[PDB]
RNA sequence: UGCUGAAAGCAUCUAAGCACGAAACUUGCCCCGAGAUGAGUUCUCCCUGACCCUUUAAGGGUCCUGAAGGAACGUUGAAGA
RNA sequence: CGAUGUCGGCUCAUCACAUCCUGGGGCUGAAGUAGGUCCCAAGGGUAUGGCUGUUCGCCAUUUAAAGUGGUACGCGAGCUG
RNA sequence: GUGAAGAGGGAAACAACCCAGACCGCCAGCUAAGGUCCCAAAGUCAUGGUUAAGUGGGAAACGAUGUGGGAAGGCCCAGAC
């Protein structure tokens, strides 16, 4: 199972070799467990985690009653992680950051930075026509989106302009560089999704 | 029909139990089992398993012949056991057994270590030869075909896991 | 005199259970479609579903003759450009084993609103245990 | 294997047999002789 | 490609049975996804008052009540036409 | 014909298998390497420039390969002309 | 001959192909072409076969111990393959 961190910022790690590593600093607080789901009660084996601390006058009464019956402090959200067979988590447990005291690669999932109503050249990496040589009102438009009269329909999944990003995307197998048990940090290498202040689900790797 | 007409003479020391359309057979070399076809009547004629078709079908005599030859091979396996031989002609092509793996060595940079199934035992006296004993003729022919399939014998030098019961033909490496 | 036309407020419905551990798929599905349209009922009308609820328990051991368990194929188009997905009988069984009977009767039944209502009255199960024993269903040799 | 559309015995050792619905010529001696009606 | 094997005493990769086999197909990896009208599952929270009427019904009207929450407004955002 | 805009280039492509590579094989007048030919297979991939209006070509130089076709010889209510 | 100048029923759809010539009304019966498991009115009708290919439900030269039927045969109970 994974952790729910908050991407603080990117920086370097130097080694004694002299190499430079692009290191992302995922802070990971003590993830509380709120509700453990098994087969006979619910339908699968999976736990529910939460982090942070919301305002008392902002958590509503369903959420607050859920957390208070769960027996933990009022968090800031909910996430749900499947349980590979061989994990029996108690409902009062608090998953620390030392879960990654043995892994080398993690898979990091987060909301990518939404870039607006990005066109085709920005979104699907099209090309352009010429900027001179006669070209008129067609410097960056899509172009031909079909055939003549057969199909007589733009085929579904045609690549067009729309909203780029602001979607859950996942990078696979980034190497963990450090686990700071004191500052509550997980230092990975690379370029995780999300901006500063995004919430990233960090899982141990599959591939 | 024609092989299905003269039935099998089961000797002493080898029990048989007709479990409906299943037949089981027991003895000194281990037991075998065969689910017979659902168009074939077998019967135990007190020293001899006689054969015929159950009618309502036109696939009678072919299936009854198969049932007779299968029970013959089952009786021969349980009372004597078959004993096949493969060999490894080439340059240093060498085998060994370790209980139930055949640690081959056939010029393959990964080691070919085939795991033999249950009712099969092996012995490699000469280190270019394998002799393996068994009760079920189908599975010992299967394991022998697996070892020959690891290195099919070429037509240029006769190397590879050549059958000791089937010689091959070798084309001349001409020019 | 305009003859009888069964009003859907006053017509009554029964509950049937069909065993399917080796019935032939086409013949079984035809008889399900006949009792589902309601043509075993003498108050029959076209525009009113006078059908009967049918629970087909053990809907994966439906036996098909021929070589159809490896040769009969099923096609459905996704909706995209290249998307013509296609699964054989045993592979459709291994994916979702009630879709076979549901596709068979969804081919035989009428089409449109009343055909989809008559199909809504047909709920099938891949096991020997249903959960509609509170309805008092009766077994039917079909 | 020559995948002819008319298989035809070419010696005495060749045997015409039927796998899978197609016809084949299988030979014991010459692997040029092996054919299949396809 | 085979192993065993008969119709066809032999033979035979096949009609009974079984094993191997590809970037192809189903999966495995990522994403959408209960408007999936077949509208699913689990958890949490909140509402525990009166009458009046005729056609008695899953009916209408009146007095008190207005919860959970949502919506609106404002300061806005690495969210955005 | 009270009109469906007709070659080529750009930009988008999508499909078929009679496959150019990659995958699996059988035969070889296959020692190895490189091959020849045939069978299964369409998941991905499939060149930059010189000259011409070109498709095509010839040429220079790479590449694992520089596929063959349809789609109004795709595509001008998208673009040169 | 039919359409043109002709409706209806069949061939899924389908001027000319098959049955057929609409004066009007009827919640009456018989029937032709074609059909009778379900969509879709009517035989999961009876009798005896043939097919294992989804042939039926697109197709040739040519090839094949697929399978059924007939008739002629040439070796064979002094021993046939
Ligand atoms: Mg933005
Ligand atoms: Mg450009
Ligand atoms: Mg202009
Ligand atoms: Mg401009
Ligand atoms: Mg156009
Ligand atoms: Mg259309
Ligand atoms: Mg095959
Ligand atoms: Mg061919
Ligand atoms: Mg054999
Ligand atoms: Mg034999
Ligand atoms: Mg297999
Ligand atoms: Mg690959
Ligand atoms: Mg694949
Ligand atoms: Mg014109
Ligand atoms: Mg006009
Ligand atoms: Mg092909
Ligand atoms: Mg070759
Ligand atoms: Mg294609
Ligand atoms: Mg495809
Ligand atoms: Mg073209
Ligand atoms: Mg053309
Ligand atoms: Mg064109
Ligand atoms: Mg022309
Ligand atoms: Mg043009
Ligand atoms: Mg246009
Ligand atoms: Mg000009
Ligand atoms: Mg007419
Ligand atoms: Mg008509
Ligand atoms: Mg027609
Ligand atoms: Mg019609
Ligand atoms: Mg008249
Ligand atoms: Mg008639
Ligand atoms: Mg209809
Ligand atoms: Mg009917
Ligand atoms: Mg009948
Ligand atoms: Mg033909
Ligand atoms: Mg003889
Ligand atoms: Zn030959």
């Amino acid at each position: 199972i994974g952790l729910v961190g908050k991407k603080v910022g990117m920086t370097r790690i130097f080694t004694e070799d002299g190499v430079s590593i692009p290191v992302t600093v995922i802070e990971v607080e003590a993830n509380r467990v709120t509700q453990v789901k098994d087969l006979a009660n619910d339908g699968y084996r999976a736990i529910q985690v939460t982090t942070g601390a919301k305002k008392a006058n902002r958590v509503t009464k369903p959420e607050a009653g859920h957390f208070a019956k769960a027996g933990v402090e009022a968090g800031r959200g909910l996430w749900e992680f499947r349980l590979a067979e061989g994990e029996e988590f108690t409902v009062g447990q608090s998953i620390s950051v030392e879960l990654f005291a043995d892994v080398k690669k993690v898979d990091v999932t987060g909301t990518s930075k939404g870039k607006g109503f990005a066109g085709t050249v920005k979104r699907w990496n099209f090309r352009t026509q010429d900027a001179t040589h006669g070209n008129s009102l067609s410097h960056r438009v899509p172009g031909s989106i079909g055939q003549n009269q057969t199909p007589g329909k733009v085929f579904k999944g045609k690549k067009m302009a729309g909203q780029m990003g602001n979607e859950r995307v996942t990078v696979q197998s980034l190497d963990v560089v450090r686990v700071d048990a004191e500052r509550n940090l997980l230092l990975v290498k690379g370029a995780v999704p999300g901006a500063t202040g995004s919430d990233l689900i960090v899982k141990p790797a599959v591939k | 029909s024609r092989v299905a007409k003269a039935p099998v003479v089961v000797p002493a020391g080898v029990d048989v139990k007709i479990n409906g359309q299943v037949i089981t057979i027991k003895g000194k070399n281990g037991e075998l089992t065969r689910t017979l076809n659902d168009a074939v009547e077998v019967k135990h004629a007190d020293n001899t398993l006689t054969f015929g078709p159950r009618d309502g079908y036109a696939d009678g005599w072919a299936q009854a012949g198969t049932a007779r030859a299968l029970l013959n091979s089952m009786v021969i396996g349980v009372t004597e056991g078959f004993t096949k031989k493969l060999q490894l002609v080439g340059v240093g092509y060498r085998a060994a057994v370790k209980g139930n793996v055949i640690n081959l060595s056939l010029g393959f940079s990964h080691p070919v270590d085939h795991q033999l199934p249950a009712g099969i035992t092996a012995e490699c006296p000469t280190q270019t030869e394998i002799v393996l004993k068994g009760a079920d003729k189908q599975v010992i022919g299967q394991v022998a075909a697996d070892l020959r399939a690891y290195r099919r014998p070429e037509p240029y030098k006769g190397k590879g896991v050549r059958y000791a019961d089937e010689v091959v033909r070798t084309k001349e490496a001409k020019k | 005199m305009k003859t009888f036309t069964a009003k859907p407020e006053t017509v009554k419905r029964d509950w049937y259970v069909v065993d399917a551990t080796g019935k032939t798929l086409g013949r079984l599905a035809t008889e399900l479609a006949r009792r589902l349209r309601g043509k075993h009922k003498a108050e029959y009308t076209p525009h009113v579903d006078t059908g009967d609820y049918i629970i087909v328990l053990n809907a994966d051991k439906v036996a098909v003759t021929g070589n159809k368990r490896t040769d009969k194929v099923y096609y459905h188009h996704t909706g995209h450009i290249g998307g013509i997905k296609q699964a054989t009988f045993e592979e459709m069984i291994a994916r979702r084993p009630e879709r076979v009977i549901e596709i068979a009767v969804k081919g035989m039944l009428p089409k449109g609103p009343l055909g989809r209502a008559m199909f809504r009255k047909l709920k099938v199960y891949a096991g020997n245990e249903h959960n509609h024993a509170a309805q008092q269903p009766q077994v039917l040799d079909i | 294997m020559k995948v002819r559309a008319s298989v035809k015995k070419l010696c005495r050792n060749c045997k015409i047999v039927k796998r899978d619905g197609v016809i084949r010529v299988i030979c014991s001696a010459e692997p040029k002789h092996k054919q299949r009606q396809g």
